RNA sequence: GUCGAAUUUGGGUAUAGGGGCGAAAGACUAAUCGAACCAUCUAGUAGCUGGUUCCUGCCGAAGUUUCCCUCAGGAUAGCAGAAGCUCGUAUCAGUUUUAUGAGGUAAAGCGAAUGAUUAGAGGUUCCGGGGUCGAAAUGACCUUGACCUAUUCUCAAACUUUAAAUAUGUAAGAAGUCCUUGUUACUUAAUUGAACGUGGACAUUUGAAUGAAGAGCUUUUAGUGGGCCAUUUUUGGUAAGCAGAACUGGCGAUGCGGGAUGAACCGAACGUAGAGUUAAGGUGCCGGAAUACACGCUCAUCAGACACCACAAAAGGUGUUAG
RNA sequence: GUGAUUUCUGCCCAGUGCUCUGAAUGUCAAAGUGAAGAAAUUCAACCAAGCGCGGGUAAACGGCGGGAGUAACUAUGACU
RNA sequence: GAAGACAUUGUCAGGUGGGGAGUUUGGCUGGGGCGGCACAUCUGUUAAACGAUAACGCAGAUGUCCUAAGGGGGGCUCAUGGAGAACAGAAAUCUCCAGUAGAACAAAAGGGUAAAAGCCCCCUUGAUUUUGAUUUUCAGUGUGAAUACAAACCAUGAAAGUGUGGCCUAUCGAUCCUUUAGUCCCUCGGAAUUUGAGGCUAGAGGUGCCAGAAAAGUUACCACAGGGAUAACUGGCUUGUGGCAGUCAAGCGUUCAUAGCGACAUUGCUUUUUGAUUCUUCGAUGUCGGCUCUUCCUAUCAUACCGAAGCAGAAUUCGGUAA
RNA sequence: GGUUGCGGCCAUAUCUACCAGAAAGCACCGUUUCCCGUCCGAUCAACUGUAGUUAAGCUGGUAAGAGCCUGACCGAGUAGUGUAGUGGGUGACCAUACGCGAAACUCAGGUGCUGCAAUCU
């Protein structure tokens, strides 16, 4: 009859890539993970040990534990009408920093430096970002760029 | 014996082709797909016409058989067997399922209803789109009138509306008349037994040299 | 299956506390004795009229039984046991399997 | 409903037995096996057999069946006695006698 | 006498009637499941810190 | 039908209920019989049908998850009320933006893997089947087939290089950042690290948008666990006002204007009244509202007249009209 | 059980029953017997009927099959 | 007279005992039954590119097997093809070249694997112990399976490491009772010793209807509660099947398509066949057929009037207006 | 810049056929008493650096080279798709409004970069 195994309906989700089978380049293990890092989860079909269940594919969480060769992660899963926090244990292969924070800290440090240098002359640093403002008035000249006139096209079968 | 065609006029189910999973199908009625002087060169038949679809349907292999037979036989009887090259451009690859049920009087004692009503293969069909070619014919310009009439007489076997169009291409190539003509008067066109190969700008130079010699012999 | 007649394993014998040698024997039930609380209560209830009074089992479905080994430390002389998955055939005395031979 | 009435003959005793069951009762199905043993010199009423490898089975005791008598008769001139053994639930006896006198 | 077997109809509405609120957050989250070897150190570490501060502020 | 006998019949007497009696029908036993009548245990048990008696006000549902000899029933979770409690603009939001992830559907491809598929073209047999020349030859000619090479026509839910839109994860700060130096039995070749701290520095532009009707928390319990319809995606079937799913909105529980008529369609949701303007729909008359204005088409010896909606096709016509 | 008379009531005892065997390496309860133990108790050997095994029984319940070749036209099949 | 410590009688024990008593005789389901298991599970697809998602949907599989097919280490590289070597040939063994896996990895399929996860060799038992934490099904219970540490004892390798069964996704089991191992621990309640018994921790004995009752039929002599949640009539939707009608033209028709026919196709119509579903009725709509009686429909058998013919007349055929 | 050892990124780095390569380095290259492994000092082991050769490996270049990578108003704002209507059509299906937006194809360009340490006319 029906069937729901541990790895059901993952046939494409866990395929490795095109032209990328084989061992893994060492940079992944040369990474270093601190408690509190925000990390994305992408399964790697080559290492059956310590895989994440398909539901946690492509999700993002916060590390909370570190062991000899694996990592503890916290995820929020929507079950019923609430969220429950699940704790996972994953080998370092299905793991990679979400560079969202990598860039965000860049913004923060640049922000602080900007604030300080602006305060060096007291000039209202104006920190917050803005969405795309509507563009401004402007003049367009036609020198060597005389307007060119179009017209709709008649019809033919083109075969 | 054969269920009327109106029961399979539309595309109602996903394509269901014969494969290692089907393993029990009949054979399509259509076996010959290119007719006429098929060994003709490319260059002796410039004119080309198409029988194009203006619908979204399924065509029974039997219908293809009837149309092919009628069109071919007419084209032969009038214009001589070697004045055209006719070709079908579809293939029945979609299997059609049927739920065979007892048809005796008093079968109420045996029929079992739709309880377990998976079908059984009994006929093939081909799926066709708006703007897809069905029949393609190439011949000399002197026979446009006869060939177009043959195709018109052929449309009557197909369900739905189909147009007849005169392609502005040379033969079955992907080129229009003047472009092919200039390219052929230049050396970069070498015919093959049925189709034609084209000298390219890419490739290993001496290999291009060994063929198309007169093109380099400028 | 085939299982060696000897095996070296951790032995919690209050003297061993380290892997020691161990003979192996297959678990056997042991004779069901009277005077046990269950049996004697059951006899009391079965007495008198009423006929059968406790359920009797009919719908046997499994064909095999988990096999259980009986380990003893050759030094400390204490008995430990452990289990194996189901198997229709079991065998301790084993002619060790070979590869090169033909049919 | 639908029930089953069946008659089956005993494997070893040869007696005739029969019963009927509703078509849901699953009475036990015995497990048997044919082994293709070889017969050595016929000793006293026992039988003396041969594995493909071993010298075992001083068991089933030279079947008294009339085909057993025919086997005993055909034995004394030899010609490569082949036999089979049925061993349903331990109680076992030889059922079939056969010959491959090739040794070539 | 069949019976309609399964569906998720109206489940989304029935849920969103009350929020899908984020679970919660806190300082000092639970330490259950963390590396016990690390926990054993950390406990004595805090112990030593607290003793040092008490003796200093004394 | 039978009428001299296995005949008909009065009175007495015998047989009492799981018992009697039966020339045999499951018949008879006080109109009661495939288990008589009377009382009591007894208001017997019921997952099943029927009813359930005053007014107003406020809030307001489910026909779904899991387990059950469970399928007309329960438990559990979900949906609801009530009681409140701790605080007072927030650790919020069925939303967008910015930044950063994950995916193998639509589409597309087969002169790219797998599988299918039409046609010629060029080679290749110490090697296929042959025929012709030959006694044969690793001798020649034709033929069929194979095999290889470059092309060509067409496909896939259990194929795929590529790869959408819509849906979806995380972050956008004080629980932060920086600086200095304390603790440890952990770890490091090592005061190196790790983790938590001491102390100091940085505020309303404190780190996008918009809103916030307050925010958060706890109990406890009713009803519910037969659903149905519509657009869109979609499975079996020829189909169905059929059966089965996905997302959303409805109907049930709901009236009001319109579709004549109707649970679902269109508008729009309702305390009680007055005035004004509109929706969807209409403006010959029934009927409130222009026999308004304007450019064209059509004459039917079964015209045509409005979505869901209450049906018509392939094929034809010097009917007519414009191309 | 069958149903005047007349005329006949064929074959099968493998199965199920009934009956009759019990010389017997079959099986067995309670009582009793022997051994071990301080005792509770344990373990042995022994056993009636019955059953097992072996005959009779169909006016007892009942049952009473297939496949091939064959004769001078063919055909069939006395026959094997 | 007969019989005699035997009969008989009393109490236990085994046997026989539908004559009699009590009781049961699963669920799913396009009515129910027969059928099958969708009744616990696993692979791929249906599944609509997160997740979840039904059908007696599609293609399949499990109730096992393995002291190695586990663990570690080391060496090597496969399927296939070409070219050569006595017997030897399409196939034996040897050698070289090509070889991204086209092979193998217990088994179904799908992933994954090349100085390996494949093949061969060496050493071993981590298929061990102590209890926790976490993931999947989910109520965030259990069972199953799996993951990451901790504390010992180990194996392997020079070593870093690796190892808590099978490369990953399936291969399995509560309370009571019996039994085994551990502690040699607690208790037998007037106090002692020794048997015996009862307890704590951890396994085994099976519940496949697989979150787990112990269970054979018949009712046409039947009974009760109910059901239109569900069958047999009519009625409504659908038209496969049944019946009826066109479009096309290869041929038939001595010649010639249509005088009349008409293959291979294809578009419809009808509800007088039979299916298909289950909307209404199971507190009852009297269910075959015949008899009598009225009206209606047209797809016309005859009658009226016409047209056409392979229509001399005669006769006949086709067609139109027509109920 | 060349070369070597250890690498990162993993083809712009692979493959096919040719041509060149100072110095050093790498390499092929000589031998079998010992540790050691083989059917066989071929691989692996050990010793010499002496007897020789850049022939090969390796590096670099060459090809209207295959492949591979990048880009483009080339294809195409097409295919596809979110949202709307009492829009069209008997229907199959199709336009229209506000939005997002492919692949193939064509053309053009490119054919390894780089870290640590040592050594080199
Ligand atoms: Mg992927
Ligand atoms: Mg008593
Ligand atoms: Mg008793
Ligand atoms: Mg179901
Ligand atoms: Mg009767
Ligand atoms: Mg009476
Ligand atoms: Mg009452
Ligand atoms: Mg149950
Ligand atoms: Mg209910
Ligand atoms: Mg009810
Ligand atoms: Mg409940
Ligand atoms: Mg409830
Ligand atoms: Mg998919
Ligand atoms: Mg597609
Ligand atoms: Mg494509
Ligand atoms: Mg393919
Ligand atoms: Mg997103
Ligand atoms: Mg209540
Ligand atoms: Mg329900
Ligand atoms: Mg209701
Ligand atoms: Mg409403
Ligand atoms: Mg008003
Ligand atoms: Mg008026
Ligand atoms: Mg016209
Ligand atoms: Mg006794
Ligand atoms: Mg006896
Ligand atoms: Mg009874
Ligand atoms: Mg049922
Ligand atoms: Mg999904
Ligand atoms: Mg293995
Ligand atoms: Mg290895
Ligand atoms: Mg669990
Ligand atoms: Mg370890
Ligand atoms: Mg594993
Ligand atoms: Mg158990
Ligand atoms: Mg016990
Ligand atoms: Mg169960
Ligand atoms: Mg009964
Ligand atoms: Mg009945
Ligand atoms: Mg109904
Ligand atoms: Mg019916
Ligand atoms: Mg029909
Ligand atoms: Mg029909
Ligand atoms: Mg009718
Ligand atoms: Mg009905
Ligand atoms: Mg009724
Ligand atoms: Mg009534
Ligand atoms: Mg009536
Ligand atoms: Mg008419
Ligand atoms: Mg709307
Ligand atoms: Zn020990």
């Amino acid at each position: 009859g029906k069937s729901h195994g541990y790895r059901s309906r993952t046939r494409y989700m866990f395929q490795r890539d095109f032209r990328k089978h084989g061992a893994v380049h060492l940079s992944t293990y040369l990474k270093v993970y601190k408690v509190g890092d925000i990390v994305d989860i992408k399964a790697n079909g080559s290492i059956q040990k310590g895989m994440p269940h398909k539901f946690y594919q492509g999700k993002t969480g916060v590390v909370y534990n570190v062991t000899k060769s694996s990592v503890g992660v916290i995820i929020n899963k929507m079950v019923g009408n609430r969220y429950l926090e699940k704790r996972l244990n994953l080998r370092v292969e299905h793991i990679k920093h979400s560079k969202c924070r990598q860039e965000f800290l860049e913004r923060v440090k640049a922000n602080a430096a900007k604030r300080a240098e602006a305060k060096a002359q007291g000039v209202a640093v104006q920190l917050k970002r803005q969405p795309a403002q509507p563009r401004e008035s402007r003049i367009v000249s036609t020198e060597g760029n005389v307007p060119q006139t179009l017209a709709p096209v008649p019809y033919e079968t083109f075969i | 014996a054969r269920r009327p065609a109106r029961c399979y006029r539309y595309q109602k189910n996903k394509p269901y082709p014969k494969s290692r999973y089907n393993r029990a199908v009949p054979d399509s009625k259509i076996r010959i797909y290119d007719l006429g002087k098929k060994k003709a060169t490319v260059d002796e038949f410039p004119l080309c016409v198409h029988l194009v679809s203006n619908e979204l349907e399924q065509l029974s292999s039997e219908a293809l058989e009837a149309a092919r037979i009628c069109a071919n036989k007419y084209m032969t009887t009038v214009s001589g067997r070697d004045a055209f090259h006719l070709r079908v451009r579809v293939h029945p690859f979609h299997v059609l399922r049927i739920n065979k049920m007892l048809s005796c009087a008093g079968a109420d004692r045996l029929q079992q209803g739709m309880r377990g009503a998976w079908g059984k293969p009994h006929g093939l069909a081909a799926r066709v789109d708006i703007g897809q070619i069905i029949f393609s014919v190439r011949t000399k310009d002197s026979n446009k009138d006869v060939v177009v009439e043959g195709l018109r007489r052929a449309r009557y076997k197909f369900p739905g509306q189909q147009k007849i169009i005169l392609s502005k291409k040379w033969g079955f190539t992907n080129l229009d008349r003047p472009e092919y003509l200039k390219k052929r008067e230049a050396g970069e066109v070498k015919d093959d037994g049925a189709f034609v190969k084209f000298l390219s700008k890419k490739g290993s130079l001496e290999n291009n040299i060994r063929e198309f010699p007169e093109y380099f012999a400028a | 299956v085939n299982v060696p007649k000897t095996r070296k394993t951790y032995c919690k014998g209050k003297t061993c506390r380290k892997h020691t040698q161990h003979k192996v024997t297959q678990y056997k039930a042991g004779k069901a004795s009277l005077f046990a609380q269950g049996k004697r209560r059951y006899d009391r209830k079965q007495s008198g009229f009423g006929g059968q009074t406790k359920p009797v089992f009919h719908k046997k479905a499994k064909t095999t039984k988990k096999v259980v080994l009986r380990l003893e430390c050759v030094k400390c002389k204490t008995r430990a046991q452990l289990t194996l998955k189901r198997c229709k055939h079991f065998e301790l005395g084993g002619e060790k399997k070979q590869k090169g031979q033909a049919l | 409903h639908a029930k089953v009435h069946l008659v089956a003959i005993d494997i070893f005793t040869g007696k005739k037995l029969e019963d009927l069951s509703p078509s849901t009762h699953n009475m036990e199905v015995p497990v048997v096996k044919r082994n293709e043993y070889q017969l050595l010199d016929i000793d006293d009423g026992f039988l003396s057999l041969m594995n493909m490898d071993g010298d075992t089975k001083d068991d089933v005791k030279a079947p008294e069946g009339e085909l057993g008598d025919s086997l005993q008769t055909a034995f004394d001139e030899g010609k490569d006695l082949m036999v089979t053994i049925i061993s349903a639930m331990g109680e076992e006896a030889a059922i079939s006698f056969k010959e491959a006198a090739r040794t070539d | 006498a069949k019976s309609k077997n399964h569906t998720a109809h109206n489940q989304t509405r029935k849920a969103h009637r009350n929020g899908i609120k984020k679970p919660k957050t806190y300082k000092y989250p639970s330490l259950k499941g963390v590396d016990p070897k690390f926990r054993r150190n950390h406990k004595h570490a805090l112990h030593g810190t607290a003793k040092a501060l008490a003796a200093a502020k004394k």
